[PDB]
Formats: structure tokens, C-alpha cells, sequence
RNA sequence: AGCCAGGAUGUUGGCUUAGAAGCAGCCAUCAUUUAAAGAAAGCGUAAUAGCUCACUGGUCGAGUCGGCCUGCGCGGAAGAU
């Protein structure tokens, strides 16, 4: 679910995840999920959260999704001795660091909104928090 | 015996499956 | 004397007074004698043209005395009747169906004056308009 | 209509700034006009209360300090990355 | 009664009553709502 | 917070059930005398009924209430001499 259509390379380094997010501001919407936590979001995670949040406001309103995966995350097969090559691509994920906005919402009642994000938050591996756009 | 080698085992499971493909459709 | 000892309200049509699917358990029964009610209501059937609901007090004492005490007929069924739908709102109230004169449901609303319990005549007639959106239709305004 | 407490800063740089932010204060420079910029150590809770109204971002508003009645408009707000707290705010004169 | 890892309310009837060092939940209405360990 | 009463009329709101009636599923929330009262709160009746809610009347007299940033706490918590 939701991976880049084309890629500059088949594989990529583990890297690190030090730092704080830029996307601390609700933009496309008016209501949002700021991250607070730090970690990985697998594509199936953001998807399950999206479903759980979609069946909430139903068809009315709108949901922007800020994060996108592109970080391949490979693994070795079930029981192979170490190091005869780096493993094949397994599942894409989107790394996150605190302050990150996750989901954004269109014209929906704020209480229904807290219902929606209260639903969607449970699927996420990381902790979250509700936020509002601010005029400036 | 188990031994821990990878290809030494999947041959056996391959036989075990290859028979079931016949025995099912019969 | 609106304090009935054992009421079971049930609006009735002009068409019959003693069958079973309309009158009976639907209006309940306990000392009730519908067998005479066929001789009772149908004069009120004869008062005006048939095929309409006629709301009616089910006056019921434990003293064996009981009477129909007719209410003047509801505006909503009358509006489905005039609009001519043979079902209901069906489609959402966003799509209006009925089409009636504006003086109507005010010369038609006035018909219900015996059961209209507001004070101001126009607030009352507007209560009949609430009965109008009750159908999911709205008379031209 | 808004009115604001103030005192001149002397300490500056990341260390002193943290020593303020931990202490329920935050930095906020004030400039505008031809004259030199002047940083101010605002209290936190006060401003955090007052700013919550939207008009605070647009209303002309004073900042009391040494009786000079600085009278300024908001220009920028550094909100904390994930807490209901503030960091730093720009106050351009008007 | 389900013990459950996280009790919370169900019925508005529910009261949330701590006893000893441990949480319990009671409702005058439905019996099913009893809970412990929260 | 408690204690004494009402808590609504047109109207079963149209419909959908052979019978939706506030309460088996929609459309919708529209207009009403009135302290005010949802064409709709749970319980319940096959459907109706019946019984407790928001509002309010007195009684009682003064603190009560929902969230926010916070230090330390409990549950989560099962292993082999």
C-alpha cells in the first residue's frame, strides 16, 4: 500500500534519525496530528490508520496525508548465515521525528474530529497529539 | 536430521509438496 | 375532561369501523365493544368524503362507558393526499415534491383550528407548515 | 488594545536563552524604525494566555518597558515543536 | 467479568470504584459491566 | 448534589413494518401554547403503553464544575533446586 512508483536505487542505508521535524504546522487542513514521538511508520500502519479514520467522518470532509514512505527497509530470509549479501526489499516505511504533522482534515466538526483522530491514533506505533492551524 | 543448512531442507519440502500436487487431483 | 382512564389512541380511516387489521388490538380491547362501534363511527364516515384518516379520542373509562371523540384530521396525510404521492417522502427532503397554494395551508390550515393549540393564528398555521416539512415536501412560500 | 510586561535582556546566546525558557520566560526582539534592535525577556504564561485570541496577531499593541511604550505588531512566532509553549517572537513597530 | 487491561466506563451508570490497591467498575444496571485491573 | 411537580401540542412527522408510533432502517431537526420541554434521551411494549433525562418551580444555602502545563505514585507484571 502506497510506495513510490519509481526509485533512484533499489536499496538504501539504515542511516539514523536524529533531529526535529519541519512540518509542525497544519496546512492543507485545519485539524491535525502532531507526532511528539520518534520512529518508523510502515505503509500498512499509515494505511490502517487511514481506514480507521476514513470510516469516521464518512464521505463528508477531507483528509490530507502529509507523510510518505520512501525508505525501503530490507531483511534477510528466515534462517541464513550472516553476510552473503544485503537483503532484498521488504516493505517501505516513512521515518518520523517529533513535531511532525501526520494527518490533516477539512471542514469537519472539531468534536467529531477528535473522535476521528482518537480512532486513527491507536493504529500508529508512535504516540500522537491533536492540533489546530493557528492564524499565523 | 536437521543440520541447519538451507538447501538441504527445501528439497525435502519440495518433494513433500510435489507429491501432494498429484495426490490431490487424483 | 382530557384524562382518560385507559386510553389506547389510534387514528382511524373513514372506510370501516369493525374489521380486525384496523380496529381491534391496534386500538386494544378490554371491555371495548366495537360491534356497536360499527354503528357509531360510520355516521362520521357519512359526514364527509371517505379515504382519509380521522384522528379520534379513544374515550375509555373503567365504567364501561366509552366513546370515539373525533379529532380534526392531520395536515400531513392531507398534504400527501393533495400532492398525490402514493408512497411517502422516498427521496430526501432536499427534493421537495408537493405543490399547493400559499393561501392554502392557511385556509386549509384553518380546518384544524379545533386541534391547533398555539395562540397566534400565524404561528399555528406555521405549525401546520412544520407538519408540511414533516412530509419532506414544502409548500410554495 | 493589548499591553505587555517587559525588561531589557543582557544575556544572549543559546545557553542564556535556555536558562530563560526553562524559567517560564521567552526571548523576543523588538525593532522597526531606523534605530537599533532591542531584545526583550517576556514572561511565558501571560503572553501565552493573551495570544490565544486571534486578534492578537493583528491588533496594534503596546509593550511596556521603561515607560517608552514600544507599541508594536506581531511579525513571527516560534512555537515549540510539540508542546503548548513558546520560544521566540518578532515585534515590528507600527 | 472480563478483567481486561484497560477498564474505563461503559454505561453512564458505571462508577469507577477503586478498592484495595486495584481498580474495579460497577454498574447498577447491567451486570456485565463488572471489571478489575485497569 | 439531593427533595416536590410538569417536562411537552399540532403529530403515529412523511416514509419504510400487512401495524415504524421518540425509540426495528431513512428523510430530516422544521412550526407550535407555554417555567419550559428533544417531530427525539435509555429502559420497555410485537407495534402502542408504561417508567427515569435536558428545561423549569419551590425547598437547600456557597462552593461546585470541565480542560490545560506539571513532581512523585498504582495496574499492566507468568517460570522451572
Amino acid at each position: 500500500m502506497l510506495q513510490p512508483k519509481r526509485t533512484k536505487f533499489r536499496k538504501m542505508h539504515k542511516g539514523r534519525n536524529r533531529g526535529l521535524a519541519q512540518g509542525t504546522d497544519v496546512s492543507f487542513g485545519s485539524f491535525g496530528l502532531k507526532a511528539v514521538g520518534r520512529g518508523r511508520l510502515t505503509a500498512r500502519q499509515i494505511e490502517a490508520a487511514r481506514r480507521a479514520m476514513t470510516r469516521a467522518v464518512k464521505r463528508q470532509g477531507k483528509i490530507w496525508i502529509r507523510v510518505f514512505p520512501d525508505k525501503p527497509i530490507t531483511e534477510k530470509p528466515l534462517a541464513v548465515r550472516m553476510g552473503k549479501g544485503k537483503g532484498n526489499v521488504e516493505y517501505w516505511v516513512a521515518l518520523i521525528q517529533p513535531g511532525k504533522v501526520l494527518y490533516e482534515m477539512d471542514g469537519v466538526p472539531e468534536e467529531l474530529a477528535r473522535e476521528a483522530f482518537k480512532l486513527a491514533a491507536a493504529k500508529l506505533p508512535i504516540k500522537t497529539t491533536f492540533v489546530t492551524k493557528t492564524v499565523m | 536430521c536437521y543440520g541447519g543448512d538451507i538447501s538441504r531442507k527445501k528439497k525435502l519440502l519440495q518433494k513433500q509438496k510435489e507429491g501432494k500436487k498429484r495426490m490431490k487431483q487424483i | 375532561a382530557k384524562k382518560v382512564q385507559a386510553y389506547v389512541k389510534l387514528q382511524v380511516a373513514a372506510g370501516m369501523a369493525n374489521p380486525s387489521p384496523p380496529v381491534g388490538p391496534a386500538l386494544g380491547q378490554q371491555g371495548v365493544n366495537i360491534m356497536e362501534f360499527c354503528k357509531a363511527f360510520n355516521a362520521k364516515t357519512d359526514s364527509i368524503e371517505k379515504g382519509l384518516p380521522i384522528p379520534v379520542v379513544i374515550t375509555v373509562y373503567a365504567d364501561r362507558s366509552f366513546t370515539f371523540v373525533t379529532k380534526t384530521p392531520p395536515a400531513a396525510v392531507l398534504l400527501k393526499k393533495a400532492a398525490g404521492i402514493k408512497s411517502g417522502s422516498g427521496k430526501p427532503n432536499k427534493d421537495k415534491v408537493g405543490k399547493i397554494s400559499r393561501a392554502q395551508l392557511q385556509e386549509i390550515a384553518q380546518t384544524k383550528a379545533a386541534d391547533m393549540t398555539g395562540a397566534d393564528i400565524e404561528a399555528m398555521t406555521r405549525s401546520i407548515e412544520g407538519t408540511a416539512r414533516s412530509m419532506g415536501l414544502v409548500v410554495e412560500d | 488594545m493589548f499591553t505587555i510586561n517587559a525588561e531589557v535582556r543582557k544575556e544572549q546566546g543559546k545557553g542564556a536563552s535556555r536558562r530563560l525558557r526553562a524559567a517560564n520566560k521567552f526571548p523576543a526582539i523588538i525593532y522597526g524604525g531606523k534605530e537599533a534592535p532591542l531584545a526583550i525577556e517576556l514572561d511565558h504564561d501571560k503572553v501565552m494566555n493573551m495570544q490565544a485570541k486571534a486578534e492578537f496577531y493583528s491588533e496594534v499593541l503596546t509593550i511596556v518597558v521603561d515607560g517608552k511604550e514600544i507599541k508594536v505588531k506581531a511579525q513571527d512566532v516560534q512555537r515549540h515543536p510539540y508542546k503548548p509553549k513558546l520560544q521566540h517572537i518578532d515585534f515590528v513597530r507600527a | 467479568m472480563k478483567v481486561r487491561a484497560s477498564v474505563k466506563k461503559l454505561c453512564r451508570n458505571c462508577k469507577i470504584v477503586k478498592r484495595d490497591g486495584v481498580i474495579r467498575v460497577i454498574c447498577s444496571a447491567e451486570p456485565k459491566h463488572k471489571q478489575r485491573q485497569g
